[PDB]
RNA sequence: CGCGACCUCAGAUCAGACGUGGCGACCCGCUGAAUUUAAGCAUAUUAGUCAGCGGAGGAGAAGAAACUAACCAGGAUUCCCUCAGUAACGGCGAGUGAACAGGGAAGAGCCCAGCGCCGAAUCCCCGCCCCGCGGCGGGGCGCGGGACAUGUGGCGUACGGAAGACCCGCUCCCCGGCGCCGCUCGUGGGGGGCCCAAGUCCUUCUGAUCGAGGCCCAGCCCGUGGACGGUGUGAGGCCGGUAGCGGCCCCCGGCGCGCCGGGCCCGGGUCUUCCCGGAGUCGGGUUGCUUGGGAAUGCAGCCCAAAGCGGGUGGUAAACUCCAUCUAAGGCUAAAUACCGGCACGAGACCGAUAGUCAACAAGUACCGUAAGGGAAAGUUGAAAAGAACUUUGAAGAGAGAGUUCAAGAGGGCGUGAAACCGUUAAGAGGUAAACGGGUGGGGUCCGCGCAGUCCGCCCGGAGGAUUCAACCCGGCGGCGGGUCCGGCCGUGUCGGCGGCCCGGCGGAUCUUUCCCGCGCGGGGGACCGUCCCCCGACCGGCGACCGGCCGCCGCCGGGCGCAUUUCCA
RNA sequence: ACCCACCCGACCCGUCUUGAAACACGGACCAAGGAGUCUAACACGUGCGCGAGUCGGGGGCUCGCACGAAAGCCGCCGUGGCGCAAUGAAGGUGAAGGCCGGCGCGCUCGCCGGCCGAGGUGGGAUCCCGAGGCCUCUCCAGUCCGCCGAGGGCGCACCACCGGCCCGUCUCGCCCGCCGCGCCGGGGAGGUGGAGCACGAGCGCACGUGUUAGGACCCGAAAGAUGGUGAACUAUGCCUGGGC
RNA sequence: CGAAAGACUAAUCGAACCAUCUAGUAGCUGGUUCCCUCCGAAGUUUCCCUCAGGAUAGCUGGCGCUCUCGCACACGCAGUUU
RNA sequence: CCCCGGAGCCCCGCGGACGCUACGCCGCGACGAGUAGGAGGGCCGCUGCGGUGAGCCUUGAAGCCUAGGGCGCGGGCCCGGGUGGAGCCGCCGCAGGUGCAGAUCUUGGUGGUAGUAGCAAAUAUUCAAACGAGAACUUUGAAGGCCGAAGUGGAGAAGGGUU
RNA sequence: CGACUCUUAGCGGUGGAUCACUCGGCUCGUGCGUCGAUGAAGAACGCAGCUAGCUGCGAGAAUUAAUGUGAAUUGCAGGACACAUUGAUCAUCGACACUUCGAACGCACUUGCGGCCCCGGGUUCCUCCCGGGGCUACGCCUGUCUGAGCGUCGCU
């Protein structure tokens, strides 16, 4: 908000004595603004409480590694066709779920190419999807340029844009991505960890040259591994019913015992 | 008023400081900027180094930095009147000159002699016109290269 | 999308680019679609309409497949009126009743040599960007 | 008593030039508070800050060491990060508070006076010609004026310079024009103009659609275009645009080639002989301000007032002494840097008409004040004005009918139309002001019923009626699970191959310069170690990591089974 | 839940106050507006990443930014910050001890070889060992599985105590060292000051609370300062007119 | 400016008015916006140009941690008494 | 002295809820005043952003109103009907100029007071007519009155600015 | 029942909250970075067929020319134009024009007084008179012309 908003008036106090009350009064005359309320925060005209400034603490920088912790965690749930499905992804029909493709797919210059591609594939239901979403936006965001509003489609993660990001442009939810350069505001939105990608063989190669597998370093981000896991087995499930652990439990006490 | 234990702090915020604070909204526009206008210069300089002109090794003072060694400003008289280019004519072929350097010790010396002499080794210093006279090199070594040198040339490593 | 960084696509701004436009400018606004027998005939989807051409309202009440020629073009008020497009008033005056260039179709254009010279203009543009794109 | 030089001074509506005011976001020079903090206050602080005056530019200022340092030393200025809330200052309280180094952004360096040499070799203005002329210039020609020796120009300035002799190697740089060629990064520089994809297809809602299903061919078309706006609701395809190393036309810039006109005989090292520095300034004393600068950081006034192996600095006063380091008292200089004013654009997790600028509107308007100055309120009929013809009552405003509109339960301050408050209509009550909590009753308003609500669901027994089964085999498909791990793919731990090791790469302060290349160092090999990969065998976790057969079980389809069965229905 | 009736109960809220229904203030009524914010610095708590490190800025390389003024990467990855060491005003100094054997006279002092290597007491969650049961449809044999377990151990963290080491300081003492034998340098014993060491816990990011500096929860002075406008009223002087 | 009343100086005078410094400062008045749940004070200490305020103890809450054993097998602690 | 793909089960160690959003579900005891103040939970509420609901919406969004039906301890919420006429919400995250009865609070509006106070300075009006929808007030005529030439008369100055 | 009063609801008023819109703001960024005696900013007064305000312009006055565009402008009139023609209307803007105050310039601020050169009526240069035109600020520099001085000399 501007700096001199509300204190452009000058007004003083008609202090105590007048019956009144004691705010700054614009001072003199012969207009309905005169003696009026002038610069608390609870006048008309007057100034709010505590303006807002320029140099509020806008941007939040975040530690590197947790940044890829991340971008890690995002694409291992990229995988995992429950966190996908569950993101909202018709990927009910697709063949195979980190899905890679050839790379002619580089070559395509006509989004005619880039939408035959997704049929196929059968990834389509998702822009379809996108199509259904298309709708007014509630409220304010409307007359500030943010008017309509969708859903997100399928990632497509490339190598190199040979044409590609020409072609999947007016497909309507779909994202391009380059593998050397992944954002998590891209692969995780709302930050939620799911989405529905679609790889070229070319990149999917490249990620582990990116990110280092177990037993090797990144091998392009310097110094770089993978985050270690604290629980190897997940499935608790597959523990707690083993032969090694229930051999090792008191027998279990269940039968109510009422008031 | 304080309460029980604390840092006795003293903030400098009693002047009308919010008169003249600074933000940094600019920078990435800034940035930006200087990359443009930095490439631009690079494309006006055409087969010469990005960089700049080659300069010369140099120790840093106080015994605290002392061991490191760093570019310098330019080369002392001496270092160019031994290796032998003519103090004019050297910044004429992209070599710094300072000469408000001494050269107190002969080992900094013989370093930096030995470095105009590499410099003028890998150096394609084209004639004048199309028409090739003297000290110009071949158009071998020309249209192999008319290419520049990305970063800062002949790099100093400690 | 739109990529030219100069362009605009802010509704205040459009919107006040359109109201608060100028004569000439508002010509090109006013433009109307060709009948697809012309359409076929000089390579030109559409064409600023004029004082008296021929024409038939699509939509709306006066929707209609009369054809009805041009009787004068509002440009102030983004409106043409068109021969029987209009509305008995109170006292029995016929009043021409506005109908937005876009929403009708020219059958017949009045042709001069300068609505001769543009029709070649975007024809020719039209069978450019078709031998790029094969 | 003249005439003539010059000197110092006047006057011209003398000829020709410039300066004056504005703006002021940023910038330079002065000037300079007090609220305030210190829980009082006077030093301090607020603050070299507001107000005041001056002067600028697209930036300004600064800037090519009288610098840092004390190192094995750095090397103009500006800017950022850091130094650092540190050294220091301070009623040592409140509080205040730099610099060097280090890493970056940028990067560019120069010229006089003097000392000297050169016939003033220089400059300005006249006037005549040729070119050029919307940033008054080139070339030539004039016994045409003047400036200038009280010093103009070339060489030259501390990084040394000049003049000499011989060592060497050889000779393009600039401008005034006139042309002409390649339109020269947002991927054709800048500006202007004019252009360029695809449905108003079906049906159906609607006052109007832009909405909803649909559109065999793989999916209506186009899609480098599904930004945005407009158009009687919500529009990739109606229109303007949007995309595109898309088009055409203008103009202008910038750089490439040719010709002419001029200028321009422009080096380097080596040895010798010469040459060399800014005075009422430095410095001191002082008083006042200023600084973190403390026995004086910087600026001032006044007084004193210099030197030349001098002078200045070397963060505690002085003397002696060595070292180090610059060279002051003359000047110019792009760049990274700043920008709440201007012109022109772009955007927003902002505001949405008591908000957001004072100001969405005929706002710095109306209005007030002698004046300096103060300073509002105020957006919205409808898709379209189709803004109510006509009849009638009234002097008229106002009505009553009629009409327009999807609607006037939208009628020109008219979208929606809350509350306070008022009018009426209906219901109920009424001498302790009203109103309230708890507890019942009565009446109303609607709401759910029921014209039996006897509510359903299993299973069973009987009684009626109707289709094909189930049970079973047979053929097919699919699924599960299993062990023989049977056969093969798959991967964990271990051992064997030293096998990838050079046909496996990186890393290493491990080594070797027996190596190679480039100049004791750099790069590359070559050993070595660490790490990552092939080959087969063996043991073991046989792991949701899979295949193939076999087994068992399940399910579906079709074959079989026609009826004491298996269904449906009452 | 609308109205009415009746019995019982029942003073008007806000606020300052020991005390408010108060003869204490504010309040006729309704609508909209309206006050603990943001920045910086500190501290503690909590969450995440990495961990004797950590770090990201600032800068740079990748784009015309549609989304991007993002995202990514950097021998800059670390100049540098904080951290990994203190203590002294400073010159400076700077965290090890034990044991064993030998040689100097073991002199609770000086020098040479070997071994262990962050001391010890008490309490300590927890682990570990475990006599012994306690049965099995018989009399004994007898491996397997538990359940308990008297008794005994290693003892985390943490606490209390005693030792030890480093810096400052004092007191007392006796020896070593060498290019410079000196107003040189080095050690020992015993106290005592230190925001110390005694097998590390930090760094960055985020949220919370608190405390400050800022307009600093919102509203409120009397005043103070700078620069400007007014003698059309009125005060006094003067000029020129009028009136009694 | 005053034949003096601190009179008058544009309804303003024991220091005019206008704009700014200025959102001047306030240990003092006033106000300070939704629900449920759980815990729940103090007006006493010492210091203060302190007495209508701070500081510091105290009294409150929150976060915990370390242990204890009703899992037939307990140590320590108290607004008592012996 | 035999096997649960069958002991038939009050216990079943072969496999295991109707139950198991393990931030879930269930059982036993105990307890419950509260200013200032503190903390927790709010499927309480407001506005905007990333996600997400193949959400809703001209076959009627928001708002508004309702002696209609309900839920919740409560903040609040949901449905019916009316009105309205174009947008709007649920969930998971993030963000804040986020919730009013008070401030002699600010801006706007409205009451009671109230058809009340009040329309009393300076002696004065009456008759007829005209116009006119309409006359206490205009105009004309007639009468009765006042200002009483230091004027309620006739002309300027200043000031106004078309009166 | 009566009037009045209170309560609730219906409908109507008053009033303009709410909601929904937004050619306006606020903030951040980019590029450029240009006023003036050749008369600036600012002020004044003018100018439309009917026009008061806002805007736009300057006695050529809601504009002239030019270039681009290519049929309007429109509240009503009137008109033009041949929109097969420099051509309506917009845009651009390079030519032209630009009343009075204002640094503000003949001197004054009445809008008053002038001087000096030339031109037309007036004369027949007769000066008057009238009208038109061009000059007439201060400071300062380079030159130019006229000079001043018991300033310093020389010759006579
Ligand atoms: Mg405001
Ligand atoms: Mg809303
Ligand atoms: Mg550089
Ligand atoms: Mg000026
Ligand atoms: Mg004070
Ligand atoms: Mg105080
Ligand atoms: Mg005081
Ligand atoms: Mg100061
Ligand atoms: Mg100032
Ligand atoms: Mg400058
Ligand atoms: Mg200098
Ligand atoms: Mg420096
Ligand atoms: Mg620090
Ligand atoms: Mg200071
Ligand atoms: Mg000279
Ligand atoms: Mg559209
Ligand atoms: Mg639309
Ligand atoms: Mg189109
Ligand atoms: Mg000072
Ligand atoms: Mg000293
Ligand atoms: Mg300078
Ligand atoms: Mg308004
Ligand atoms: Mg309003
Ligand atoms: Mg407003
Ligand atoms: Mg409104
Ligand atoms: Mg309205
Ligand atoms: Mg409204
Ligand atoms: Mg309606
Ligand atoms: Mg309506
Ligand atoms: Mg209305
Ligand atoms: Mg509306
Ligand atoms: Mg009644
Ligand atoms: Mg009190
Ligand atoms: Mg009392
Ligand atoms: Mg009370
Ligand atoms: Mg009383
Ligand atoms: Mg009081
Ligand atoms: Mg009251
Ligand atoms: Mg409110
Ligand atoms: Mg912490
Ligand atoms: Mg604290
Ligand atoms: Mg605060
Ligand atoms: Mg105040
Ligand atoms: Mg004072
Ligand atoms: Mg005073
Ligand atoms: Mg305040
Ligand atoms: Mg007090
Ligand atoms: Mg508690
Ligand atoms: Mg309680
Ligand atoms: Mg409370
Ligand atoms: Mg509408
Ligand atoms: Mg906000
Ligand atoms: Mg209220
Ligand atoms: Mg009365
Ligand atoms: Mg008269
Ligand atoms: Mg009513
Ligand atoms: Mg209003």
């Amino acid at each position: 908000v501007s700096e001199l908003a509300g204190h452009q008036t000058s007004a003083e106090s008609w202090g105590t004595g007048r019956a009144v009350a004691r705010i700054p009064r614009v001072r003199g005359g012969g207009t309905h603004r005169s003696g009026q309320g002038a610069f608390g925060n609870m006048c008309r005209g007057g100034r709010m409480f505590a303006p807002t400034k320029t140099w509020r603490r806008w941007h939040r920088r975040v530690n590197t590694t947790q940044k890829r912790y991340a971008i890690c965690s995002a694409l291992a749930a990229s995988a995992l066709p429950a966190l996908v499905m569950s993101k909202g992804h018709r990927i009910e029909e697709v063949p195979e779920l980190p899905l890679v493709v050839e790379d002619k797919v580089e070559g395509y210059k006509k989004t005619k190419e880039a939408v035959l591609l997704l049929k196929k594939l059968k990834a389509w239901n998702d822009i379809k999807k996108v199509y259904a979403s298309q709708r007014m936006r509630a409220g304010k965001g409307k007359m500030r340029n943010r008017r309509r509003i969708q859903r997100r489609g399928p990632c497509v993660i490339y190598n190199e844009d040979n044409g590609i990001v020409k072609a999947f442009r007016n497909i309507p939810g779909i994202t391009l991505l380059n593998v050397t350069k992944l954002n998590i505001l891209k692969l995780a939105p709302g930050g939620h960890v799911g989405r529905f990608c679609i790889w070229t063989e070319s990149a999917f190669r490249k990620l582990d040259d990116l990110y280092g597998t177990w037993r090797k370093a990144a091998s392009l981000k310097s110094n770089y591994n993978l985050p270690m896991h604290k629980m190897l087995n997940t499935d608790l499930s597959r523990i707690l019913k083993s032969p090694e652990i229930q051999r090792a439990l008191r027998a279990p006490r269940k039968k109510i015992h009422r008031r | 008023a304080p309460s029980r234990n604390g840092m006795i702090l003293k903030p400098h915020f009693h002047k009308d400081w919010q008169r003249r604070v600074a933000t940094w909204f600019n920078q990435p526009a800034r940035k930006i900027r200087r990359r443009k206008a930095r490439q631009a210069r690079a494309r006006r300089i055409a087969p010469r180094p990005a960089s700049g002109p080659l300069r010369p090794i140099v120790r840093c003072p106080t015994v605290r930095y002392h061991t490191k060694v760093r570019a310098g400003r330019g080369f002392s008289l001496e270092e160019l009147r031994v290796a032998g280019i003519h103090k004019k004519v050297a910044r004429t072929i992209g070599i710094s000159v300072d000469p408000r350097r001494r050269n107190k010790s002969t080992e900094s010396l013989q370093a930096n002699v030995q470095r105009l002499k590499e410099y003028r080794s890998k150096l394609v210093l084209f004639p004048r016109k199309p028409s090739a006279p003297k000290k110009g090199d071949s158009s071998a070594e020309e249209l192999k290269l008319a290419t520049q040198l990305t970063g800062p040339v002949m790099p100093i490593r400690n | 999308m739109k990529f030219n960084p100069f362009v605009t696509s802010d509704r205040s701004k459009n919107r006040k680019r359109h109201f608060n436009a100028p004569s000439h400018i508002r010509r090109k606004i006013m433009s109307s679609p060709l009948s697809k027998e012309l359409r076929q005939k000089y390579n030109v989807r559409s064409m600023p309409i004029r004082k008296d051409d021929e024409v038939q309202v699509v939509r709306g009440h006066y929707k209609g497949q009369q054809i009805g020629k041009v009787v004068q073009v509002y440009r102030k008020k983004y409106v043409i009126y068109i021969e029987r497009v209009q509305r008995e008033k109170a006292n029995g005056t016929t009043v021409h009743v506005g109908i937005h260039p876009s929403k009708v179709v020219i059958t017949r254009l009045k042709l001069d040599k300068d609505r001769k010279k543009i029709l070649e203009r975007k024809a020719k543009s039209r069978q450019v960007g078709k031998e790029k794109g094969k």
